[PDB]
């Protein structure tokens, strides 16, 4: 009953029926398939005691209206008929709503995502709070499949295609004010008055009369749909370079809506979400989102965690303004910083300061916000003011006897209970606590810079690491807006760890003859973001050549660089950015062309010979380095769960989502297919490409990666 | 004794409060025009002290304040010391505490009498919404600092270079708060939405402030209380005060446009307070000393209190936090106390108000006292009507209310008055008054 039927109905004493949206679960509102199933009755029964002014749909939950349909039932399918099935009773269902001839309301608080916006679109007006946490939006591209159920062909009738269009292929947040300039919602109300609000809006009768669009839009059809759609094609083609599909469909879908029909837009979204839900991509897709929301919802440790209500920061320059600015602006909470050098706090201040400025040109907060969100961050030079500091975060260069100095001080001068956090990279986090009052509570919170940029981070303990202090640490990167992963404390981490032998490589290979062109295009063609040597450029080559000596002390020459390439640089110092003369100059004519590559880089390394083999060459090579290493680190239990070091490897470094990640890869790719593949890959090269014994343990016995994945 | 504090002196005696004076209010463009704020309190001090029998050596300090503030003479209570007749020898002094501002002198000037320092002071407000400081834009500001300390010729010419856009247009004044944006009664607004005041509900409030105000008048009960303004053009006097309006049905301002929100604003211009111009002032001194050189007191003062607020969500309840402390400070209970006063700068607030003080949970969770603070009957509210009617200068809208007060106690033969007041910036202020 109450239960079940999720669409209560309740007519009030006027001409007005209201129906509430509890979903009995959880405090998201999602759709299923007996809701579907439901709300046929409910209808059926509002078709009785007719000559009643009109009906309103209300959260009845504190926080979303409907969070959006649920994948877990989608997950269940088996072909493309169950697909098509599913999205014919859903455009059915719609259709059915939207074919009643009173007014019908949606009065819409909290977040609204995915189909929901379906059945907000079902109805003839939409009414929506101001509350900044409320939005509009579809999000199902980026989950690598369309959300077909009728909204994909009414959007773009509602508002033009100019945005629509957008809103479909980069499925994104839209605030009420933003919505209620461009149309899609035609009024915005306080909390307070939502529901009576939207109760008067009913009792108005039938505005039959659209508003007029841009008038832009009559290109649809006759002469102006084939150019934008080809020009947003081939702006679509140059940016996802064409290996995600869920693309070219959508294009599809809507020419065919437009110039068609309405019929011809829904039987071609049916068939193509039939065709589309069963590739690769898309459970690739799912897998990364299910693994995400696992690792939100993770607790990390599994003690009560401490409260945290203030933050210290050791250091400054560019750095440390990174984790002042993501401390303060983001998680709100109070930040202190003691640079020694009045210009380092200087440095730290302007760094926080242009970003928001940056922010406010924009127009998208207030002046009086900078005032309220800098009151956060302050400097000095002394010690006083962090008697009473949960956290510290040490973020100066990294010598060893430096980082006891300053461990002995930091536990001479403040609190007890406090706890220090190391943004060390390269140097062991027990040998850094070594001797030390509180071991317990010393942990390594490895970021990366720019902080504001990747959003994942590391938390690596030690030996001696109290479980508290575990839970306090992952508790505030979160609140961050990063992604906390537990790591095992080994030489290398887990991230830098497996980026070394990529860079490794790609070093190996320019030195025999290669073209910028080639590499770079090889290695994006993959589904990698930015390439190799622009990462270089980005992070530094300064950064570049990293502490992988500690990887060759650790683990052999597995990770031994060619020579004469770092040497040729650092003493002809190209660091990038870093100091500006990279070998991608800037200030180029125009400055509206890809960064310019110098002639005499290559005269500056050895370059012998002249190029050979082909782009999947490079691409196969390159990705079954960072597998084995994957696979070795996983071995000895450097990440706690198969998913953790999925996750960190698509998600930190760039991996390419729609392969799922490296263990989806292998598990894709199978077995000892990939093995033979590593060892013929080795005769014709050499021996590093030895695989890991576990890598041919499970090719030959055939056994899977994720669970029951084979 | 674990919440009362007694508010007497070192000597045993209590701050007594002796006779105080009001102008009469105007509108801000009818009479007072062009008159500064200075000289309204000019008026208003030296005719007071032209009105008893106290030789002007008796007073020690005198403090005003003006929210509306003109950046000549800043300190404006010297000017009233020096352009009036008075010894030069008092201690002129002045705050600013937004729409409390009397409260706080009056406050200010009770603790540093009880402290020992003085034996009698006058506290008071001016001010006028009819001499707007209409200031230049900022950018033409750095300009003017800079030709000023430009050294050569063609430097000026240089800097006046910049000088572009439509920066020589006057800047308006800003009511909005300055770390909110807020319009002051579009916080109001939304309050009303929130607590449910119908614009039925309230409307009927401005019409029985506009009466028993226009009957006051009538009746001449406040004809002790108010002077009668001479104008230096002196073509005619003002003895009554013109926003008064008490003659309107509740039928014909029920059809007014919305102000702020213009979609459903259930607030409106009648049911608002408009921005006047006035003074006002009121005698403290210790009960010994009026003792001693012959003076009947106006009643007395027994506690105040002041608080503060979140300014993002209502920020109009001052006085719902207030008055618990108020009473908690007196030893006293809203039973026992013959009648109130509510500052009313709109309809509604002070209605939920009312209602917020009637509530058993507000004072349950959002201050932690085991019992609500309580009801208020509709008669001991606002005898002589309210700000709803008489106008609101915004620093002297505080000792108005406690002198009416004190002579409505008169009248009644004894209580316990109390007066509250909201202020911009989440403050409110609240203080009992006991007539003997």
């Amino acid at each position: 009953m109450e239960m079940t039927s999720a669409f209560t109905l309740n007519v009030r004493l006027d001409n007005i029926a209201v129906i509430t949206i509890d979903v009995p679960g959880e405090k998201m509102n999602t759709l299923k398939a007996e809701f579907a199933s439901q709300v046929r009755a409910i209808i059926k029964q509002l078709r009785e005691n007719k000559e009643l002014r009109g009906v309103v749909f209300v959260s009845a939950k504190p926080d979303n209206f409907i969070a959006g349909a649920d994948i877990n039932m989608i997950g269940n399918c088996k072909t493309a008929q169950e697909a098509e099935a599913l999205a014919r009773q859903g455009q059915q269902l719609m259709a059915e709503i939207h074919a009643l001839p009173i007014q019908v309301i949606a009065a819409i608080h909290g977040a609204c995502l995915g189909g929901g916006l379906e059945l907000a679109l079902a109805c003839h007006g939409r009414v929506c709070t101001d509350d900044p946490k409320t939005v509009l939006g579809l999000p199902e591209v980026q989950l690598g499949l369309l959300p077909g159920s009728g909204g994909t062909q009414r959007l773009p009738r509602l508002i033009g295609v100019s945005t629509a269009l957008e809103m479909i292929l980069t499925g994104k947040q839209l605030r009420a004010k933003q919505a209620l300039k461009l149309g899609l919602v035609d009024d915005v109300v306080p909390h307070s008055i939502l529901l009576e609000a939207a109760v008067e809006l009913a009792k108005k009768e039938r505005p039959s009369s659209r508003p007029l669009p841009v008038r832009e839009r009559i290109l649809a059809g006759p002469l102006g749909r084939a150019l934008l759609f080809k020009m947003v094609g081939k702006k679509t083609e140059h940016k996802t370079q064409g290996n995600y599909p869920a693309t070219e469909r959508i294009l599809e879908v809507v020419e065919t809506g437009l110039a068609q029909g309405t019929s011809s837009g829904y039987d071609a979204e049916a068939r193509a979400f039939g065709e589309l839900a069963m590739t690769p991509q898309s459970q690739a897709l799912r897998s990364i989102f299910f693994a995400s929301t696992d690792v939100k919802k993770d607790p990390g440790s599994d003690a009560p965690p401490a409260p945290l209500n203030s933050v210290g920061i050791l250091g400054g320059g560019l750095m440390g303004g990174g984790i002042a600015y993501v401390t303060a602006c983001k998680a709100g909470i109070p930040v202190r910083i003691k640079d020694i050098n009045p210009q380092g706090i200087n440095h730290a201040l302007k760094y926080s300061w242009d970003q928001l400025e940056g922010k406010v040109r924009r127009r998208h907060l207030k002046a009086s916000e900078r005032d309220k969100q800098l009151a956060l961050i302050s400097g000095t030079t002394d010690y006083r003011g962090f008697a009473h500091r949960d956290l510290i975060i040490e973020a100066v260069f990294e010598n060893l006897e430096l980082k006891q100095q300053m461990v002995a001080e930091v536990e001479q001068n403040c609190a007890a209970h406090t706890i220090f956090a190391s943004n060390t990279s390269s140097l062991p986090i027990g040998d850094i606590a070594a001797h030390a009052t509180r071991p317990e509570q010393v942990i390594g919170l490895h970021f990366f810079s720019p902080v504001e940029k990747m959003p994942l981070v590391e938390i690596i303990p030690h030996a001696g690491t109290s479980a508290q202090t575990i839970a306090t640490t992952v508790k505030l990167a979160k609140k961050q807006g990063k992604t906390p992963i537990v790591v095992r404390d080994k030489a290398g981490f887990y991230v830098n760890r497996i980026l070394a032998p990529y860079i490794n490589e790609a070093i190996r290979m320019l030195t025999q003859g290669e073209r910028v062109e080639h590499i770079d295009a090889a290695l994006v063609k993959f589904g990698f973001p930015v390439g190799p040597i622009q990462l270089l450029d980005e992070v530094g080559i300064d950064t570049g050549t990293k502490i992988i000596p500690v990887l060759e002390a650790a683990y052999g020459e597995r990770f031994s660089a060619p020579a004469n390439v770092v040497s040729s640089i650092l003493n002809d110092d190209r660091k990038g950015r870093k100091n500006g003369r990279g070998f991608y100059l800037y200030g180029q004519k125009g400055r509206k062309s890809k960064k310019q590559v110098d002639p005499a880089i290559y005269p500056l390394i050895g370059t012998q010979g002249q190029g050979r083999i082909s782009a999947p060459q490079v691409a196969e090579r390159c990705v079954m380095l960072m597998l084995n290493e994957a696979v070795r680190c996983v071995d000895e239990q450097v990440i706690r769960s198969v998913r953790d070091g999925d996750i960190g490897a698509v998600f930190g470094i760039g991996f390419p989502p729609f392969l799922g990640g490296p263990f989806r890869y292998i598990d894709s790719l199978g077995a000892g297919e990939v093995v033979a593949i590593m060892q013929r890959l080795a005769t014709q090269y050499g021996s590093r490409f030895t695989p890991c014994e576990r890598l041919v343990e499970m090719g030959a016995r055939g056994e899977s990666f994720w669970k029951t994945t084979a | 004794m674990g919440q009362v504090l007694p508010l007497v002196t070192r000597q045993g005696d209590r701050i007594a409060i002796v006779s105080g004076l009001r102008t009469p209010f105007a509108r801000q463009a009818t009479a007072f025009h062009g008159i500064p704020a200075v000289d309204l309190g000019k008026m208003v001090v030296g005719e007071l002290l032209a009105r008893s029998e106290i030789p002007a050596e008796v007073i020690e300090q005198l403090v005003f304040g003006q929210v509306v503030q003109m950046p000549e003479a800043p300190n404006i209570a010297r000017e009233i010391v020096l352009g009036t007749g008075m010894n030069v020898h008092t201690d002129a002094y002045s705050v600013s505490r937004a729409c409390a501002t009397s409260f706080q002198a009056v406050a200010n000037v009770a603790e540093s009498l009880m402290a020992g320092t003085i034996r009698a002071g006058i506290a008071g407000g001016a001010d006028s919404s009819s001499v707007l400081p209409i200031g230049v834009s900022k950018k033409l500001a750095r300009v003017l600092v800079d030709v000023n300390k430009a050294r050569t010729m063609s430097q000026r010419l240089k800097l006046f270079s910049r000088l572009r856009l439509r920066d020589l247009m006057p800047v308006p004044p800003a009511v909005a708060e300055y770390s909110t944006g807020l319009r002051m009664g579009d916080t109001a607004e939304q309050m009303a939405k929130t607590y449910g005041i119908t614009r039925e509900q309230q409307d009927a409030l401005a019409h029985r402030s506009h009466q028993r105000a226009a009957q006051a008048w009538s009746d001449g009960k406040l004809k002790e209380e108010v002077m009668t303004a001479f104008i230096p053009p002196y073509k005619q006097p003002l003895v009554e005060d013109n926003n008064i309006r008490g003659n309107s049905s509740l039928a014909d301002y029920a059809k007014l446009r919305p102000a702020f929100d213009r979609k459903h604003g259930t607030v409106t211009a009648a049911n608002s307070t408009p921005l006047t111009d006035g003074a006002a002032a009121v005698i403290l001194m210790t009960e010994s000393r009026a003792k001693e050189l012959g003076l009947v007191p106006l009643g007395y003062l027994r506690s105040y209190a002041f608080t503060a607020i979140d300014v993002w969500q209502d920020m109009l309840l001052g006085p719902a936090w207030s008055t618990p402390l108020a009473l908690e400070r007196a030893g006293l209970t809203m039973s026992d106390l013959t009648l109130i006063d509510m500052h009313e700068a709109f309809a509604a607030q002070t209605l939920a108000n009312i209602q917020l003080l009637g509530s058993e949970r507000f004072a349950r969770e959002a201050l932690g006292r085991a019992h609500a603070t309580g009801e208020v009957d509709d008669s001991k509210f606002n005898v002589l009507g309210g700000s709803i009617a008489y106008g609101h200068p915004f620093a002297a809208t505080g000792a108005r209310m406690i002198t009416q007060t004190l002579h409505e106690l008169r009248r009644r033969g004894g209580g316990f008055g109390l007066v509250t007041a909201c202020a911009a910036g989440g403050l409110g202020a609240a203080m009992v008054l006991e007539a003997e």
